[PDB]
């Protein structure tokens, strides 16, 4: 029932169009890293259960912190490019905030 | 049955567009940002929206119905949302929405979501609020505010101070926590000291920003105190009574009056405290003139029949009448105050119909007026009737202006000086009239824009005609862009710049060839057939439906412009010309062919063509040789009128015979056995062949309607006018230069097209009281801000030093000015370099394009903007090469040993030095050595572009002193770009109007600084800023904003349509009407200020 109602609510144009620039709330920050994103679940190697590929999980030096900081920005740039490309073609989904 | 009669006799319902006028209403200026999206077959914007059409305001629907494909609709629906979000914030204050009409670039230039609706709402709001006391003043003040906010600048900070400040937050913001986890019973101090992670930044108020305020009291009666703070009379009076304990118990009169204009003091509660007791009584004495506000209301039907006041006015007018026979109301009332013996005159007479002196009863009614309480306070006014710096001032003609260069003693000089700073043409019209009388009559027929008569100059008609063409050139331009939208995504264009250019040359050739067949078949009554390449059919269809081909042939026949009936008409018509570039480029690769062969080639054609007229062989060779001499002149851009007066300027045989049919397939054989034909040298591109034709035919049509259908008498009328001035040589040169500009010929200078500026002349008085001067003054102060910041930025950087210093030296400043102005490159010997660089490379060659494709929004606003920078940089590079070649020829050994790196040798140099000595003019190089030095330069031009990409100085260029200023330039600009995108991060219109100025401003500063020094005067920031105004007046600054927003044919529509919208409003103002709509429309130059703020302030931020 929820899906059926949502489909014909979308069909009626009750959803506002998204801006040309991605909302600030869609970006990723340290609070989201603490929330559990990038968790890949079970795995064999320590390097193969974090999507960023960092090994040390108990004692970490500043060198790992710098790499994590750079990789977060890399992922943010990739997401921004993907969003721009999708928006230009006019194929964005009818979602907002966390769903997007 | 009966209901048929009712509808049969009714009248038809009006269209659904006859209503909504002034809201719906020019599509080209609204689809620039979506030009390159391919069209979808059978798409229909109404059928795709479906039920969603019920959520729009009847103009958003207008902006949405232009979609031609699904992606375009998706993008339009996105832009409509940002347009709402922007205006939601500005709605918090009503006044700010009034100033939005004049300061939103998208709305005043083009591309916004509705322009008429916003203006027609701002006018209504301005009218409503006035029910700052008249509708004009509300418009004027709405912009004075919203621009006076002093900006804040970033500054470096000490880390410790910031952390201390941040720690006092959290605390003072955590006392509202409940603390139900880890209660106070279970708290302890941590064994290590924490510290937050804030950044070291401050903010500091700027110091150079001007204090902008608008004068809105000049054209009204007002009171001056101490001749600042502005208040009203009914507000000031109360303050006097309250803080007036030292006044005679007069104080009651003040209280009574306070319960009954504009005032200015040169903190209110303390201004009145710094006044003596005597002055603050004169303040009330002059405030007793409240009658004027009430005399007027009883002349107008405002106080219709209200008793007391209506009777008092009548029985004051009766007394006014009486004094004439026996011994307007305003002068009588004023005399009652501003005089002594006048009062004494009325004491010696008693009234003819009641007791009391004539003076006594006159006062009885003044109290009824300025108090309003019907008929005791006469003693107070009687005693108040017994030198201070308080006065009552009548309206004055000349407003108060803050800028230095605008102040004038009378109204004519002020008007002359104001229009000079706005439009380029005015200072030209003024300079033409100094050549006597005959010049004055002729000036009115060329450049003026009359406001009160039908007879109007030639430039006006040419401007009017040149818009019609561009309305149809654009529809074909957008078809060319769409043909390559596929097969070349933006990412690919940035990698292969050189090859991308050929994809256009191929389509141009194909379409040009296709349009030749369909014309010749149409002219002979045969049938047309389509081609098998899907792009060609679409390109041809977009051309036939464009419909400009018949329009031009119809318009040119209007007014019977000389031998124009000889042309033949068809929808596929397209003119024909030879090209001097294709000849030289072909003769460069092949060197077995010499000048001796091209002349023989044309001789064979000429001999056969005029056989029936007994053409002797000598004339055949002479004509063959004069088809080559005047073909080189076409490539170097050294042509001008006085050589095409016989007919029109587009026939290659008339232009050869006037100077004293071709087979196009017959094959000639050269000495070496190579075969040659004249078809190889024909022009091929389409757009570059349409614009050239349209521009010159518009100029000829405009000139005819002014009274010169044939140029033969146009020349004579100039030769006769020049022989009246004291120096005939200068006048003739000026008129020749003006005519070349009108007809569209290369004059060799770097200036915008003459049609882009207006020369409005009309009523001085009416303009002054409209309020335009106050708005022009404001926009002229902000130049000080930007130029001061630019000079400071040059003073800060190491590269700025020695670069602001070479410009002072007499040894080098002159050459740097020439390099900036492109005076050696636009025409003459060296234009080959600029031609080779201009149309043989793409935006991908800048290098800076790669470094920013992702911060800037990757859209059209990126590519459209990068062409402007390309066309800026090419001229600088070419000018540098031209300078360093002449320096080498001069004798500088260090340059010669660098020139030879690309192939010079003693043989070329000896001949070049010999040739230059015989004739220093050298409009072109001799044929003996043309093809070698030409190749030497082209090799150099390529190398610099490759090494200089990063913005670096190649090793072999260390000798050139002037080059040290040009080559590293693009790194200086990149610094300003970074700071702006660190402040907005969007790249919307306001950001583009800042980036364009960031790039273009410094060059003007250097040129002006060089210009001042050579004249032997000190170079101060105010002096530089004032000298910049006589090069790029305000209305030409907006030209750069248009140039960065649109490219090519779409530029002309926007650039021209702003000027006529200004003339059409100032004409109505000069006639006698001052509708606020006119004031809003009459100042389109005011749009760039908010963009100016972003650039000007951003140059002070720390890194």
């Amino acid at each position: 029932d929820v899906v059926g109602k949502r489909a014909q609510d979308i069909a009626s144009g009750k959803v506002l169009a998204l801006p040309a620039n991605m909302p600030a709330d869609v970006s990723i920050t340290q609070a989201d890293v603490t929330a559990g994103i990038f968790d890949l679940g079970l795995g064999k190697d320590a390097r193969n259960r974090n999507m960023l590929g960092i090994q040390s999980w108990v004692f970490t030096s500043d060198a790992d912190e710098k790499a994590a900081q750079a990789r977060v920005s890399q992922v943010n740039s990739a997401m921004n490019n993907e969003y721009v490309y999708n928006q230009q073609r006019g194929s964005l989904p009818a979602l907002v905030g966390d769903d997007l | 049955n009966p209901s048929a009669l009712v509808q049969a006799m009714q009248k038809p319902v009006a269209s659904v567009t006859d209503s909504f006028k002034a809201t719906l209403s020019a599509k080209a200026l609204r689809g620039v940002e979506y030009a390159s999206i391919p069209t979808e077959a059978g798409f229909e914007p109404s059928k795709a929206l479906g039920d969603s059409v019920s959520q729009y305001t009847a103009d958003e629907l207008e902006f949405l119905s232009d979609a031609r494909s699904s992606a375009e609709l998706a993008q339009r629906r996105s832009q409509v949302q940002d347009t709402r979000n922007n205006y939601d914030a500005m709605g918090q204050n009503m006044l700010t929405t009034v100033a939005a009409s004049m300061l939103d670039v998208d709305m005043v230039i083009g591309g916004g979501v509705g322009a008429l609706s916003k203006v027609s709402r701002a006018t209504r709001l301005a009218v409503g609020l006035s029910a700052t006391i008249t509708p004009l003043d509300v418009v004027g003040t709405s912009v004075g505010i919203a621009m006076s906010a002093i900006p804040g600048i970033r500054k470096v900070a000490k880390a410790e101070q910031v952390q201390q400040g941040a720690v006092r937050g959290g605390v003072n913001a955590a006392e509202d926590a409940a603390g139900t986890v880890v209660p106070p019973k279970d708290v302890t101090v941590p064994p290590v000291r924490e510290v937050p992670e804030v950044q070291p930044i401050k903010t500091v108020a700027d110091e150079d920003y001007p204090k902008i305020d608008i004068d809105t009291y000049s054209n009204k009666e007002h009171i001056e105190v101490g001749r600042s703070l502005k208040t009203t009379v009914q507000n000031a009076v109360l303050a006097v009574t309250a803080l007036g304990d030292d006044l005679p118990e007069v104080r009651a009169l003040g209280r009574a009056l306070g319960a009954s204009r504009a005032e200015i003091f040169n903190t209110l509660s303390d201004h009145v405290r710094g006044m003596s007791t005597y002055e603050k009584t004169i303040l009330l004495h002059e405030a007793a003139h409240a009658k004027t506000g009430r005399s007027i209301r009883a002349v107008e039907s405002g106080a219709v029949s209200d008793g007391v006041v209506y009777e008092a006015v009548q029985r004051i007018k009766e007394i006014q009448w009486y004094v004439k026979a026996n011994v307007d109301t305003h002068e009588f009332i004023s005399q009652l105050f501003n005089s002594e013996h006048f009062r004494d005159a009325l004491r010696s007479v008693k009234m003819p119909g009641s007791d009391g002196t004539l003076l006594s009863n006159l006062m009885k009614r003044v109290v009824t007026l300025f108090t309003g309480k019907a008929p005791n306070a006469f003693d107070a006014t009687l005693q108040a009737f017994d030198p201070a710096d308080v006065f009552l001032n009548a309206p004055k003609a000349t407003p108060d202006l803050q800028s230095k260069v605008l102040q004038a003693p009378n109204v004519i000089e002020m008007n002359n000086k104001v229009m000079g700073a706005l439009n380029r043409n005015f200072s030209l019209y003024e300079r033409l009239k100094s050549f006597g009388y005959k010049a004055s009559t002729l000036a009115d027929q060329l450049v003026v824009d009359a406001t009160g008569t039908e007879a109007n100059s030639a430039a006006h008609h040419a401007r009017a005609a040149h818009l019609a063409s561009n309305v149809s050139i654009v529809q074909v331009d957008d078809a060319f862009r769409q043909a390559l939208s596929a097969d070349w995504p933006l990412v690919q264009r940035l990698r292969h710049p050189v090859l991308y250019r050929e994809a256009q040359r191929d389509l141009s050739q194909k379409v040009y060839q296709q349009l030749a067949e369909n014309h010749d078949r149409f002219l002979k009554g045969q049938s047309i057939q389509p081609s098998n390449d899907p792009r060609v059919n679409s390109m041809v269809d977009a051309f036939v439906n464009s419909n400009w081909a018949k329009d031009e042939l119809a318009r040119v026949k209007g007014a019977g412009i000389n031998g124009a009936d000889a042309v033949r008409e068809s929808p596929y018509y397209l003119p024909r010309q030879h090209s001097g570039n294709k000849l030289n480029d072909f003769m460069r690769n092949n060197r077995q062919v010499t000048k001796d062969d091209i002349v023989g080639m044309y001789t064979e054609q000429f001999s056969r063509m005029f056989q029936q007229n007994g053409i002797t062989p000598e004339t055949a060779r002479k004509l063959g040789a004069k088809m080559f001499d005047n073909m080189q002149d076409q490539a170097a851009h050294v042509q001008g009128y006085r050589q095409s007066i016989a007919g029109m300027s587009y026939d290659d045989i008339e232009n050869t015979l006037e100077a004293l049919e071709f087979d196009m397939t017959a094959q000639y054989t050269t000495k070496s056995g190579d075969m040659i034909s004249p078809s190889m040298f024909v022009n091929n591109d389409v757009m570059g062949l349409m614009e050239g034709y349209s521009r010159r035919m518009s100029g000829r049509v405009g000139l005819a309607k002014a009274g010169f259908p044939d140029l033969r008498d146009a020349v004579k009328a100039i030769d006769e006018a020049a022989a009246e001035a004291q120096d005939p040589a200068a006048a003739l040169h000026a008129f020749d230069n003006t005519m070349n500009q009108i007809l569209g010929y290369p004059t060799g200078e770097d200036v915008p097209d003459i049609l882009r500026s207006a020369s409005i002349i009309g009523g001085a008085l009416n303009l002054a009281n409209s309020g335009i001067y106050q708005l022009a003054d404001m926009s002229l102060m902000l130049q000080q801000f930007g130029i001061t910041k630019t000079l400071k930025a040059f003073g800060s950087t190491a590269f700025g030093r020695n670069a602001m210093d070479v410009a002072k030296s007499a040894e080098f400043g002159s050459r740097l000015q020439d390099v900036i102005e492109a005076r050696h490159v636009l025409s003459g010997k060296y234009r080959s370099v600029l031609t080779h660089l201009e149309d043989n490379r793409d935006i991908g060659s800048l290098g800076v394009a790669h470094r920013y494709v992702q911060q800037m929004g990757q859209g059209t606003r990126f590519v459209n903007g990068m062409e402007f920078i390309r066309r800026g940089q090419a001229k600088l590079v070419s000018g540098l090469i031209a300078d360093t070649v002449d320096d080498a020829i001069a004798g500088n050994a260090s340059a010669v040993t660098a020139m030879e790196r690309f192939g010079l040798n003693q043989q070329l140099l000896d001949e070049l030095r010999k040739a230059t000595a015989a004739n220093p003019d050298m409009r072109k190089w001799p044929d003996s050595v043309r093809m070698d030095i030409e190749a030497v330069t082209h090799n150099m031009a390529d190398s610099i572009v490759l090494e200089n990409r990063l913005g670096e100085i190649p090793a072999w260029m260390q000798f050139s002193s002037v080059g040290k200023v040009i080559l590293p330039y693009m790194t200086f600009v990149a610094g300003a770009w970074n700071k702006i995108l660190r402040r907005t991060a969007k790249l919307d219109g306001a950001t583009g109007v800042a980036i364009a100025l960031a790039y273009q401003m410094p060059l003007v500063t250097l040129s002006s600084a060089t210009s001042i020094a050579i004249s032997g005067k000190p170079v101060t920031p105010e002096s530089v800023a004032q000298r910049a105004l006589v090069q790029v007046p305000m209305m030409s600054w907006a030209g750069f904003a248009v140039d960065f927003w649109a490219n090519g044919a779409s530029n002309n529509l926007a650039a021209l349509a702003l000027v006529d919208r200004m003339h059409a409003a100032m004409s109505s103002i000069a006639s006698g009407e001052t509708n606020p709509e006119s004031l809003i429309k009459a100042v389109p130059f005011l749009s760039i200020l908010p963009g100016m703020r972003l650039m000007g302030a951003s140059l002070a931020d720390d890194d």
